Order: C-alpha cells, then sequence, then structure tokens
C-alpha cells in the first residue's frame, strides 16, 4: 500500500524505509533511526520516500537551528499544531501557545490537548515526526534521548492521532549507548569513489552545462555534457585522496575550479 | 492478490503485538511471571487490597507489555472499578511527578464519572486528601530508580504510606533495569515498602526461543487462503534442525537472546515480500536476515575502515604507529605527519605523491570527525544535563592551543589495522614495526 | 559557547525587528521572520576581537547560520575584525569552514597605518 | 515590551503578606482566641472515590488473615508510653511549653505510640482533667518545601493562609506575646524532623526555641531517625539551653514480635469458619466448617530472622501476610477459586517468604545470561586475575576475549561458535573487531548494575569494573559448562 522510489544507490534503505514507515499505526514502529555519517543520503532518501508517498503526514525539524532542549520541545508543539490546522481545516482547535511547554512532562500534557480534539476522524492516522539531525543538538547529553524513546507511553494508546518518531543522527557511538532499546535502525554507509563520481555527475552535469561563463565562452570564439562530466571525473581523479568520499568538499572543488 | 496483503497485514500486526487482547501471543516462558502479575491486579481491583511492587528486568523483557496487557484484561470486564496514573522517570521530575499525578487523576475521574489547580504545595495538598466499593488507583512507575536517588525520596514515601495506611486501594507497580533496586531505597522507604520483587523471567534454553517464534509467525485465525499452507511451511522449517530459521535463531540465543532483536530483522522479511511464493522463498533462504547483518554493521569500525581513501588510510597507518610507540598511547598532527612523510619516502626508494601539511590538515579532520581520533582525556558526551550545561560554560585548553599540537589517542590500534587491511594494500606492511 | 551566541542574535533581532507574543530565541525566528514581520531579512553579523573569541565556538556558530541558506527570504553578512593576520585565522577554522566562506569574500586592510 | 524569557506555568497561591503582628493595634487589643471561630479548628474529596460494584467478592477464609496482618490495623512500649505521657501531661496541666524529642529506627513504634499518648490526652482532656488544646501534626516528608511547616501549623492556629516568612513572624509573635488566657495550648507531633532540616536549622531552632518563651503554651514532639540530629544542627550551647526530653527506642526483640503477630490474630487462630464449597467464601462463626490456624514456631522464627536483622514490626507483619498470601495462592490454585478440615498456615510457607527477602538474585541473573555475556565476564574476571588493578580497560577486556577465542580452537563449541561471533554465520560480512552483540550486552550489563563504566568518550582506554562482587561471578561462571574447563 506504499509506494517505494528509485534511489541510485540506496535501494535497501528505499525498501527498509517501506518496511517501516506506513500510513496504518498498527504496523508501524514508534520510533525509527536512519544513522549514516554526513553526504550519505539519508536526507536525500527519507524525501524522496515522502515525496512518493503524498499521503503520509510528515513534520520536518531540523534540531541543529533549537540547540536547546527546551526549544525543540516548543518547536514539537508548535509544528505539530501548524501541521494539523494545515491538515484538517474544518476541525476547531483551540490554539495552544508552544511557549507553555517548558518541561517535558508539559509536551505530553500539551499534546494530549492537541490531540483530543481531532477524534472526530474517521479512520487512525500517522503523524510522522522527523527529528532530522538529533545528535547534531549542541548541548546534547546522554539522558534526552530516553525521553524521545518513552514519549509515546504517555500518549494515549487509542488515540486517532498517533505520532511516529523518525531519528536521523551520525555518531556511531551515541547509537550504540542505546542499543538495548531494540529501536529499528536503517544505516546509510559511506559511499565508494564510483558512486560519489556517478551522484556528482548527476546532480552537478545540468548546472554545469547551463552555466553562464560556458555559454560566454563559447561565442566569444550532448558534448557540453560530455565536457561537464569530464571535469567532474578529473576532479575526482585529481582530489578523491584529498577529499575522501566528501560529496560536499568535491562539491566546492567542482566550484571554484569550474569558472 | 488481496489474500497475500491480508496475510502480510496480519503477520505484521502480529510482530508489533498490536492485536486485540482476545488474541494477544503470550510467550510459554513469560506466562508464569504474566500469572503472578495477573494475580497482584486481580488483588487490587476486584478484592480491594493494596499492593506495590517492583518488576526487575532488562530493557525489551515484556514489563510493559504485560503489565499493559493486565490493564487492558482487566478494563474489558472491570472498567468503572479503577483508575490509572502512569509515571515515567526519564520525562517526570520531582517536582512535574505531583503535577503529572494530579493531571491523571482529573481525567481518569472525568473518564468515569480541581486538584491540579494551584501552587505546588496546594496540589500536592489535594493530592494527599484524595489518597492519603473504592475505586482502585494503579500506579505504573517506569524507571523508579531515579526516583529512588541519594535525594529526599519525598514521592516514594508518600506512595509506599498510601500503600500501607490509606482506605483508598492503591496498587504501586514500579519497573527498574536495576537488580539491586532494594539498595536504592531508604530506610523509611524501604521499610514501608512491601518487598515485593518479581524479576523478570529470562530465555533459559533454546526451544524457548523456537517456540516464541512458532507464536509469533504462526497465523491462528482463517482469515486468509494462504494461513493453512503459510502454517505448515512455517512448521516445515522450524522442525528442521538444519534450517536457516533454526540456524538464525540459535545465532541470536548465543549472542544476543533477545526477541525483539529477531523480530526487528523478520519484520522487513515479511514487509519486502512482494508474494506468497516470494515470502515462502524468503522464509526458506533467510537471504534477507544477513543483509539485515550487514547492513547493521556497516558504520562500525570495520566497514568504516573500507570507506577510507588511500591518503587517510596513510594517515591512520601513520597515526597508529606514533601512538604505539608512544609511552601514554597519545600523538599529534606533526607526529603523525613526519612518521607518513617519512614512510612515502621509504616507500618511494623501493610512484606515490606526497601531500602537504595544508592538505593533509582536511584528512586529518575527516579522520578526527569518523571518530578514528579521539582527544585525549576527553570526557564526551555528558551522563545528564546539568554536567552538559557545566561543561558548556568551560573553556577546555585543547580549543586555544592551535590544531597540530592537540593530543589525541587511537580509536583502532595497529594490530586491528593488520588484521583488517588486506594483504594487497599497498601500506600493509607498515603495520608492523 | 554557540547557545549564548544564538539566543543573544535572535535576541537583537526580534528587539530590532519589533522597535521599527513571545517568541523562542532560536533559529526558527529566522524562518518565521516573514511570516511575522511581512519582509525579507538581511543579516549582517560583525564578530569584535575575532583573535579572541574561541574559535570552536566560532566554527560551530558558522555552520549554525549556514542552515539559514535553505530559506529564500535571508541572506546574511559576515563581519570579521581581524587584528593579527588572515593566516593566523585559517589554520584555527576547519577546512570545510574554510570552503563555505571563500565563495564570497573581500579583504580590507582598514588600518591607520595604511598608506600613512 | 519584548522579554528575555517567559514564565508561562506560574501558579501562585492566593496567600498574604501580612503577619499577625499587624492584626489589631496593641498587644491589650487581641480578643480571647479560643472564643473566635476560625481560631484553633472552629476532606470533600471522597466521594470522587466512589463507585458501585455488581458481583460479591469471595473472601477466602487466609484473606481475614491478610486483612488483619495490615499496618493501618501497644504492647512493648510502656515505659516509652509512660514517658511520652508524663512529660506531656505535666506540661499541659501546669500551661507550660515543652519539647520531646524521640529518635530511632524505621518500624519500631514511634509514631504509633506519639499518636497513642495523643488519643490519651485528648480522652483525659474530654474528662476535663486537662484543659483543652489543639493537635496539629506535621510531617517532613508530605512537603514540597520544608518552610510549609510554618505555613501549615499558623493556618491550624488562626485559620488564616499566609506565605511562610509572614507566617513564621505570626507564630514568633503569637507564642511569645499572645497572653496565656487568651490562647489554647497546642500539641505539635514533627515527624520526620530530618527532612525539614536538610538545608538548614532554622525551622528545628525556630520550634525548639518556641518552647523556651513563658507565653507558648507549646508541647512540641519531634521524631528523628538519629539521636545527634539535635546535637549536629544546633550547638551544645542551644541544646543545654533548650533542655528537651530525651528518649530512643530500640529495635523490637524476637518475643515483642511474636506477642504483636498474635495480638493481630488474636481472634482468628484456631477458629472455625463456614466455607462455601463451591465458591471458597468463608464466614466467621453445602457449607463445610473449616478450622483454620498458624503454627508458633512459623511465627516463632519469622520473629527471630526479623529481630537478628531490623527488629521493626513491618516486616515480621509482612512476612506474616507473604506466607499468608502464599497459602492462599496454593489453596485457590489447588480448589480451582475465583477471585469474585484444617487450614494452616505452615512453617514452609514462612519459609519461602523469608526466602524471597534473603536470596539475591544476582547469581541466578548471570547464570541465564548469553555466550557473549558471560565471555565478557569471564575475560574481565581473568584480567582482574593477571593484573589485580579492579578497573580494566575496555580494550584489554577485547584482546581478552579475542586471546580466549584463539586459544581455544581445539575446542568444539569455540569453532563452532567463531564464524558466528565474528562474521554473524556469514560470507559477506567482513571480520569484526568487536563481537556480534558487543555494545548490547556492554549496555545490559550496565543497565543491570552488574558492571560500572566510567564516562569516556574513547571506548578503548575506558575502563570497567564489577559493580557487585568477585565471588558471585566466580560462582556464575564456575557454573557455565563451557567456560570452567577452559
Ligand atoms: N543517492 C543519491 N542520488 C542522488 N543524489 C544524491 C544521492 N545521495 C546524495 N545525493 C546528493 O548529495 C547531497 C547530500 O546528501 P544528503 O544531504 O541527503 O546527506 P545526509 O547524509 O543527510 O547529510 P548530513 O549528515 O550532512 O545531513 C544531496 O542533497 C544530493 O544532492
Ligand atoms: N503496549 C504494547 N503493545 C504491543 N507491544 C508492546 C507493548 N509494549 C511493549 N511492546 C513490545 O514488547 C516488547 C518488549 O518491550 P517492553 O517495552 O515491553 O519491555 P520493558 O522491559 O518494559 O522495557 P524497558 O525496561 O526498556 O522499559 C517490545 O518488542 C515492544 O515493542
Ligand atoms: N508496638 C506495636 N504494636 C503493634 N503494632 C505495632 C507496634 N509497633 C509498630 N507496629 C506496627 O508497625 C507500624 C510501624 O509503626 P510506626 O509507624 O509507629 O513506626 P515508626 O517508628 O514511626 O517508623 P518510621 O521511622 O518508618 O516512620 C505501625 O503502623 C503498626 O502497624
Ligand atoms: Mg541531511
Ligand atoms: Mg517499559
Ligand atoms: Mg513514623
Amino acid at each position: 500500500n506504499v509506494t517505494t522510489p528509485e534511489v541510485a544507490f540506496r535501494e535497501y534503505q528505499t525498501n527498509c524505509l517501506a518496511s517501516y514507515i506506513s500510513a496504518d499505526p498498527d504496523i508501524t514502529p514508534s520510533n525509527l533511526i536512519l544513522q549514516g555519517y554526513s553526504g550519505t543520503g539519508k536526507t536525500y532518501t527519507l524525501k524522496k520516500y515522502f515525496n512518493a508517498n503524498p499521503n503520509l503526514h510528515a513534520v520536518w525539524l531540523e534540531p541543529v537551528e533549537l540547540v536547546s532542549w527546551k526549544p525543540l520541545l516548543q518547536a514539537i508543539a508548535r509544528t505539530v499544531q501548524y501541521k494539523l490546522k494545515t491538515l484538517y481545516p474544518n476541525i476547531p482547535t483551540t490554539d495552544y501557545d508552544p511557549l507553555q511547554v517548558e518541561e517535558p512532562f508539559l509536551l505530553v500534557k500539551t499534546l494530549h490537548n492537541i490531540f483530543v480534539q481531532y477524534e472526530s476522524l474517521q479512520e487512525k492516522t500517522c503523524l510522522f515526526l522527523i527529528l532530522d539531525g538529533f545528535d547534531s543538538l549542541q548541548d546534547l547529553d546522554a539522558a534526552l534521548f530516553n525521553k524521545y524513546i518513552k514519549l509515546n507511553e504517555l500518549l494515549p494508546k487509542d488515540s486517532k492521532i498517533n505520532i511516529k518518531f523518525i531519528y536521523t543522527m551520525l555518531e556511531t557511538s551515541f547509537l550504540q549507548r542505546y542499543s538495548t532499546h531494540c529501536i529499528p535502525t536503517v544505516m546509510f554507509p559511506r559511499y565508494n569513489v564510483d558512486e560519489v563520481s556517478t551522484i556528482l555527475v548527476m546532480s552537478r552535469c545540468g548546472e554545469l552545462m547551463e552555466d553562464s561563463c560556458l555559454r560566454k565562452r563559447i561565442i566569444e570564439e550532448d558534448q557540453f555534457q560530455n565536457v561537464a562530466a569530464n571535469f567532474i571525473h578529473l576532479i575526482v581523479q585529481a582530489f578523491h585522496s584529498y577529499t575522501g568520499n566528501d560529496i560536499f568538499a568535491l562539491n566546492d572543488l567542482i566550484d571554484f575550479k569550474w569558472p | 492478490d488481496p489474500g497475500f496483503g491480508s496475510l502480510q497485514r496480519r503477520l505484521l500486526q502480529q510482530l508489533y503485538g498490536t492485536l486485540p487482547t482476545d488474541e494477544k501471543i503470550i510467550f510459554t516462558y513469560l506466562q508464569d511471571c504474566q500469572q503472578e502479575i495477573d494475580r497482584i491486579i486481580k488483588q487490587s481491583i476486584i478484592q480491594k487490597e493494596s499492593h506495590s511492587v517492583i518488576l526487575v528486568g532488562p530493557r525489551q523483557s515484556y514489563k510493559t507489555y504485560l503489565l499493559d496487557y493486565e490493564l487492558s484484561l482487566l478494563q474489558q470486564s472491570y472498567k468503572e472499578q479503577f483508575i490509572t496514573i502512569r509515571l515515567n522517570g526519564f520525562i517526570h521530575s520531582e517536582q512535574t511527578a505531583i503535577n503529572g499525578i494530579a493531571t491523571q487523576l482529573e481525567q481518569q475521574l472525568q473518564k468515569i464519572h480541581t486538584i491540579s489547580s494551584g501552587s505546588l504545595t496546594e496540589v500536592f495538598e489535594k493530592i494527599l486528601l484524595l489518597l492519603d466499593t473504592k475505586i482502585t488507583v494503579v500506579f505504573i512507575f517506569d524507571e523508579i530508580d531515579t526516583f529512588a536517588g541519594p535525594v529526599r525520596q519525598t514521592l516514594l514515601y508518600n506512595l509506599f504510606d498510601m500503600v500501607e495506611h490509606s482506605r483508598v486501594p492503591v496498587c504501586i507497580f514500579g519497573c527498574t533495569t536495576k537488580l539491586n533496586i532494594l539498595e536504592y531505597l531508604e530506610k523509611r522507604v524501604k521499610s514501608r515498602f512491601s518487598q515485593r520483587v518479581i524479576y523478570m523471567p529470562q530465555i533459559q534454553n533454546l526451544d524457548d526461543m523456537v517456540d516464541a517464534v512458532r507464536n509469533l509467525l504462526t497465523v491462528r485465525s482463517e482469515i486468509s487462503p494462504w494461513v493453512s499452507q503459510w502454517n505448515e511451511t512455517l512448521e516445515k522449517e522450524l522442525s528442521d534442525p538444519r534450517s536457516n530459521l533454526n540456524r538464525h535463531i540459535r545465532m541470536n540465543f548465543e549472542t544476543f537472546r533477545s526477541l525483539p532483536t529477531l523480530k526487528n530483522s523478520i519484520i522487513p522479511l515479511v514487509a519486502t515480500s512482494k508474494n506468497f511464493g516470494s515470502l515462502c522463498t524468503a522464509i526458506k533462504s533467510c537471504s534477507f536476515l544477513d543483509i539485515y547483518n550487514k547492513n547493521q554493521l556497516s558504520n562500525n569500525l570495520t566497514g568504516r575502515l573500507q570507506s577510507l581513501s588511500d591518503l587517510e588510510l596513510a594517515i591512520l597507518i601513520s597515526a597508529a604507529r606514533v601512538a604505539l610507540r608512544a609511552k601514554d598511547g597519545s600523538f599529534n598532527f606533526n607526529l603523525a605527519y613526519a612518521e607518513y612523510e617519512k614512510m612515502i619516502k621509504a616507500i618511494n626508494s623501493r610512484t606515490i605523491k606526497l601531500w602537504l601539511k595544508k592538505d593533509v590538515k582536511n584528512v586529518w579532520e575527516n579522520l578526527v570527525q569518523l571518530d578514528f581520533f579521539t582527544e585525549k582525556s576527553a570526557v564526551g558526551l555528558r551522563d545528564n544535563a546539568t554536567a552538559a550545561f557545566y561543561a558548556s560554560n568551560y573553556q577546555f585548553q585543547g580549543t586555544m592551543i592551535p590544531f597540530d599540537l592537540r593530543s589525541y589517542q587511537m580509536q583502532i590500534i595497529l594490530q586491528e589495522l593488520r588484521r583488517i587491511i588486506p594483504k594487497s594494500n599497498m601500506y600493509y606492511s607498515w603495520t608492523q614495526l | 559557547n554557540v547557545r549564548m551566541m544564538l539566543r543573544r542574535s535572535m535576541y537583537k533581532l526580534y528587539s530590532a525587528a519589533d522597535a521599527e507574543n513571545d517568541v523562542s530565541y532560536d533559529l526558527s525566528l529566522v524562518e518565521n521572520f516573514k511570516r511575522l514581520f511581512g519582509k525579507d531579512l538581511a543579516m549582517v553579523f560583525n564578530f569584535k576581537d575575532v583573535d579572541s573569541i574561541n574559535f570552536n565556538t566560532l566554527d560551530n556558530f558558522i555552520i549554525l547560520l549556514k542552515s539559514a541558506f535553505k530559506y529564500d527570504h535571508v541572506k546574511i553578512s559576515l563581519i570579521f575584525n581581524i587584528n593579527t593576520n588572515l593566516s593566523n585565522i585559517e589554520k584555527n577554522l576547519r577546512q570545510s569552514t574554510i570552503r563555505l566562506l571563500k565563495r564570497n569574500y573581500h579583504k580590507l586592510d582598514v588600518s591607520s597605518n595604511k598608506g600613512f | 515590551v519584548i522579554r528575555k524569557f517567559t514564565k508561562k506555568n506560574v501558579a501562585r497561591a492566593k496567600k498574604k503578606y501580612t503577619p499577625f503582628s499587624k492584626r489589631f493595634k496593641s498587644i491589650a487589643a487581641i480578643p480571647d482566641l479560643t472564643s473566635l471561630p476560625e481560631f484553633y479548628g472552629n476532606s470533600r474529596f471522597e466521594n470522587k472515590l466512589k463507585t458501585t460494584q455488581k458481583h460479591q467478592i469471595v473472601e477466602t477464609i487466609f484473606s481475614k488473615v491478610k486483612k488483619q496482618l495490615n499496618s493501618s490495623y501497644l504492647p512493648a512500649r510502656e515505659n516509652e508510653f509512660a514517658s511520652i505521657y508524663l512529660s506531656a501531661y505535666s506540661a499541659i496541666e501546669s500551661d507550660s511549653a515543652t519539647t520531646i524529642y524521640v529518635a530511632g529506627t524505621p518500624g519500631v513504634g514511634k509514631t504509633l505510640t506519639v499518636r497513642e499518648v495523643v488519643k490519651e490526652l485528648l480522652s483525659s482532656s474530654a474528662q476535663r482533667e486537662i484543659p483543652d488544646f489543639l493537635y496539629v501534626e506535621i510531617n517532613g516528608l508530605k512537603m514540597v518545601k520544608p518552610t510549609d511547616c510554618y505555613e501549615t501549623l499558623w493556618n491550624k492556629v488562626s485559620g488564616e493562609r499566609l506565605t511562610w516568612a509572614a507566617s513564621m513572624e505570626s507564630l514568633e509573635f503569637y507564642f511569645k506575646r499572645v497572653p496565656k488566657n487568651k490562647k489554647k495550648t497546642i500539641v505539635v507531633l514533627l515527624d520526620e524532623l530530618d527532612a525539614m532540616v536538610t538545608k538548614s536549622q532554622d525551622i528545628m531552632y525556630n520550634f525548639f526555641n518556641w518552647t523556651t518563651y513563658e507565653n507558648a503554651k507549646l508541647i512540641v514532639i519531634a521524631v528523628a531517625n538519629t539521636m545527634d540530629l539535635p546535637e549536629r544542627q544546633l550547638g551544645n550551647k542551644i541544646t543545654s539551653r533548650i533542655g528537651f526530653t530525651r528518649i530512643m527506642f530500640t529495635g523490637y526483640t524476637h518475643e515483642e514480635l511474636k506477642n504483636i503477630i498474635d495480638l493481630r490474630l488474636k481472634g482468628l487462630n484456631d477458629s472455625f469458619f463456614y466455607v462455601d464449597t463451591k465458591t471458597g467464601n468463608a464466614i466467621l462463626i453445602d457449607v463445610r466448617k473449616v478450622r483454620l490456624r498458624m503454627s508458633a514456631d512459623a511465627i516463632e522464627i519469622a520473629s527471630r530472622k526479623v529481630a537478628s536483622v531490623s527488629g521493626d514490626a513491618r516486616r515480621a507483619l509482612k512476612v506474616c501476610k507473604r506466607a499468608a498470601e502464599i497459602a492462599e495462592k496454593h489453596y485457590m490454585a489447588k480448589h480451582g477459586y475465583g477471585y469474585d478440615g484444617v487450614q494452616t498456615v505452615h512453617i514452609t510457607h514462612v519459609m519461602k517468604a523469608l526466602n524471597e527477602t534473603l536470596n539475591s538474585h544476582v547469581i541466578t541473573f548471570m547464570t541465564r545470561l548469553s555466550f557473549t555475556a558471560k565471555l565478557f565476564i569471564y575475560a574481565l574476571l581473568n584480567l582482574m586475575k593477571k593484573n589485580g588493578s579492579q578497573e580494566q580497560e575496555l580494550g584489554d577486556i577485547v584482546d581478552e576475549i579475542k586471546l580466549l577465542i584463539e586459544v581455544n580452537g581445539s575446542n568444539k563449541f569455540v569453532m563452532e561458535i567463531a564464524k558466528t561471533l565474528f562474521q554473524q554465520g556469514s560470507d559477506n560480512i567482513s571480520e569484526q573487531l568487536r563481537i556480534i552483540s558487543w555494545d548490547f550486552v556492554l549496555n545490559q550489563l550496565l543497565d543491570a548494575g552488574i558492571l560500572f563504566k566510567q564516562t569516556m568518550k574513547n571506548d578503548r582506554i575506558c575502563c570497567v569494573k564489577l559493580n557487585i562482587s568477585v565471588e558471585e561471578a566466580k560462582r556464575a561462571m564456575n557454573e557455565d559448562e563451557t567456560l570452567r574447563n577452559l
């Protein structure tokens, strides 16, 4: 009942995403972790999966912008309210102040008060709260993630709206701190040089071939795509030992050395 | 066909435990513990006795599952006889637990037919007026060790006094992982506790895991045409001692001994099947379990090593050589670069581009970021938010000296690199001293 | 720390926007700026005595401010008051931050000794 | 106005700020406080917790024994009762102010006999032998803040609600300047006084200082768990200046605990009951007549075991209740009875109920772990046997595990399990630096409290210690048939 899109070297990750993320709350886990290092395509694969399934209701939060735990709780309450009133505009709701959430218990109380006024819905739905970069929080004590694992236990089980948490994290050791919780985890291993080269070609050839400097150079004096791809492989062959398998650093080097 | 979709949905709801209460699956090795819990709750909601009991067991040892199944069993027969207050030790602090108790009391009393209004002193006085036939109040306390702190254990004292002396029937279920939970309590709190400690039953033998898997995956209701044939395929694979399923169950029994760990792998095996024959082939081979196990280890220190470039690997080997020769295992960027440059010179004497210091700085930062290196005597990620707040207002000495002089230590030693790096690599000979 | 940098920056941003309903002093004020005030946002950060600020904190703050690039109504300018030289600054910043800062930067000798 | 932070959940009580020194113009302007309907006390939440039952409870013959051994329901405390009663009676009849400090370990009958002294005093005041008095009970472990006692006592005295500092000045002005003929005597039970003195000694010194006033008419009974609490919270000069009565409460002996238990069971032992044979309901006197008994040696050894360890009445009553519960569980399982000749509670039931308290589950938990967790504990025990440090680095544990796998290559089990431990039985998985489920069993042993791990982000040099002892670990690994021969 779900659509599995094509991501070029993330087929297993997309199949696991289709196996775990569903509109039916009975067959969906409470917490899901996508673990991978920088530039491993976690955000890209999750965005492709959610845009391939427009009936899935997802709220995107990036916790690097919130820094501390209290703005994260306030952002959860505010964005959940906003998504619900632009999703169900014919349900009259009391707009709770997100700034009243100053404790995790206050988040539980506020989410309960938000969810009780949507009991008039027909079927049980899923709210996907994507915490894209949980361990990119700047303060980041060990005890914070345990509050978010057990958050669903304090909310009513027979509610019409059920919150599902999808976490994206970077470091392996942070994840291995919580190994006994048995949360389903999808790994995003680092790409190899061939995969990085193909991703760089498919993501930058259309921007390089349509750049203003190249079309000024052809008037001052398929094959445009050939020369852009050849520049990308020349950059990779010259600088893969220096950048490693970093997509971002090779993108900066391509942008610096293209003109 | 909709029959395979119905069967796949049924298998997924059996694996997540989201069946109704009359169809809920209870493992045999848990049953006695379940019966004991079934006794205590039935002595509180029906017979109005007061109980206090702590459930001790590891994570994912079915404490919350059995408590929830008991409560939802009692909810379909005696729904006007009890209310439920649930607290969690991670979420509720010593102040907010009182507010949580009062809020849950006022909603649970309105679900059958103000305490929560005012300051914390007024709310706590009203709670003690309420608590210190009759409706049974059942408390479910998750992570009860956090409230048995080296600080005034005020809430546990009052709850156990409500157990001993109050005319309101009160049942406390604490839940903890700590085996020495009785040592956490203060003497007055321990004396008021009933000392009824239920240790959760462990898996003792392989047939317990086999029977639990047979309970989890057998469809015991004729809701699909494929039900009987899936059941006999399952019984044929679980009866063969040399099947792939029994091999993976034995492997889990010897490594994890965790049924939720096995369920997390079985769920996308069932959910990625496209038809009934594909599902039968997948349960015959369990090749998806091998692919899953390979994915679960892809970002440890082994799979991260195979993603490195040759310059990154050379810098890592040089840093490991300096760390092995050092007395305390400490090194910096300059010593690692000196080892690297003499290593490239000795290779080129017997070609490889020698990279400059400014280019090796980026490789060094990438090796620090991938947790191959670690700052010397670094605490890292603090235990609680107060320690992290104290650390965030301190200016560490490593953040002011230049980057080439920072002391670092290896997360992987040179012997481990010699174990993992293949023989055909051009830097394999420098994994020995 | 980075938290105090963001909290002071968003308090000053909200105060300056109100000067010509309380909010959280974090980067969601930046993304909601056109919803509250109706106009686009141009932030000019002036770091004073850059040779004195802890460089790990400054690097993490620049990486934090990178998150505002996905909003189409925000442009950010950074002004660095360098006292020693530029080579002393880039040896204390990480290489990805230097690659980020390299896209458009302008040097300006602002000393009274220049040219006499 | 743009705010720097917000406090949106402030709930403030409607408590006034003006103390009792400004309620009247002069000290001679104060009327008779006994003839006032707000002073001296001159519970609507029961009907919230009310419902109707549909089915009758089956009250089993053992449920009388269980219900009658509860702490909610004064043998052996006669000198203590006499001392507290004569001190309080002599201070009430002389219109004086006194304080009695009572100390002791939990469960020795401190609060019970202080309450019984107080009810006997109330009964004697009902016979007009002594003048009337107010009774206030202040528990230090039933508060949010320790200063709330000031809010509580004054609210029991005057009937008004003040903040704690204004309440403290009000109580000072009441005990100092208000004349004795215009006030009533007050008996205060200060239970859990160590809960109210942890931050500072203001409440202790204030409550003891108020009994030195000639106008106070105040009886303070202060109950605590240590004896040197006034000697260490106040100085010796202050405690000599007040001069409190000092009473200790030693733990009960086994004979006293035995008399307590069979006085709880005076009307039930060796008694007849009409028992419904199809349901199990019993009525104290198709129906069978069953006698019920508890043997003397069961109560004797229970009271002997409790008096050796703690000596408190709560533990003895609770092991008797647990023995009755175990007997009723076997009785209900045997007869197939529901919830809605001679029946005895035996010596073996008391044995089992005591053994649940006595025994530890550490060895039993460690013998049922996986091979990898037992491998971790065995490698740890080998490391503390070799270098003798009691803290081992995690990398040393990793190398010891690798060495134990590599050395025992001729063993059938290790040869069969090594592919599982380092490749998860798969040829597409590379050989790993850690064993499979390494961090899983490390986190499980940390969560169980078997281990302690220091906070260090380098996973190799981080240290781990056994948090239990070495002998339970040795007993656990010698049980395993795999570890004990290698
Ligand atoms: N499989 C892919 N196919 C095409 N483009 C890809 C793929 N993976 C990554 N990219 C490109 O690389 C960029 C970086 O990937 P992405 O931002 O998803 O990584 P990430 O793991 O979420 O990173 P971070 O940890 O920094 O947040 C993407 O925005 C996209 O342009
Ligand atoms: N209400 C529930 N309904 C269905 N399945 C549940 C429910 N509660 C728990 N489970 C499942 O039961 C299994 C055991 O986990 P459970 O949370 O019960 O263990 P636990 O010992 O209480 O854990 P912890 O100590 O970490 O709180 C898991 O697979 C979990 O998903
Ligand atoms: N002498 C006794 N006779 C009968 N029952 C007793 C006696 N002493 C104690 N008990 C029983 O044990 C319970 C504990 O007594 P009590 O509450 O007075 O102890 P305590 O010394 O004040 O304890 P704590 O320091 O824990 O508050 C009583 O409520 C009563 O049920
Ligand atoms: Mg991303
Ligand atoms: Mg639980
Ligand atoms: Mg007491």
